[PDB]
């Protein structure tokens, strides 16, 4: 009795500054 | 660091060129009818 | 109701760093690319296998 629409809402992810600048060394 | 996206710059030499915002705006105009569709095949 | 009379076509693909590589005067501007965010997971408009 109500046509329902498939595409649902999605939000996307927040940003990240912090992470990249961050060297890794395997321990 | 982090070069900044969507920096302008002219890729080509033509007197009028496309520019990212004019191909995102046609594609989505022309998104609905393809979502419209999708739901037939699916 | 025609293929030919259409203007313009948009397809997304999987690709990765080497393929573009592969032609580097082919394409321009690759260094401001955020490699990270551009992913399988962040997009979900794209319909693909790839766990």
């Amino acid at each position: 009795t109500f046509f329902w629409l498939k595409k649902a809402i999605i939000t996307a992810r927040k940003e990240q500054y912090f992470m990249p600048l961050a060297s890794v060394t395997n321990m | 660091p982090l070069p900044d996206p969507s920096q302008a710059t002219k890729l080509t030499s033509w007197k009028n060129e496309l520019s990212l915002q004019a191909l995102k705006a046609d594609l989505d105009a022309a998104k609905p009818s393809h979502t419209a569709m999708m739901i037939k095949v699916k | 109701g025609d293929i030919n009379k259409a203007m313009f076509a948009i397809v997304s693909f999987e690709t990765c760093k080497a393929d573009l590589l592969k032609e580097k005067d082919r394409y321009h501007n690759l260094n401001k690319i955020d490699w990270q965010s551009s992913a399988p997971v962040n997009e979900p408009d794209h319909a693909t296998t790839t766990p």
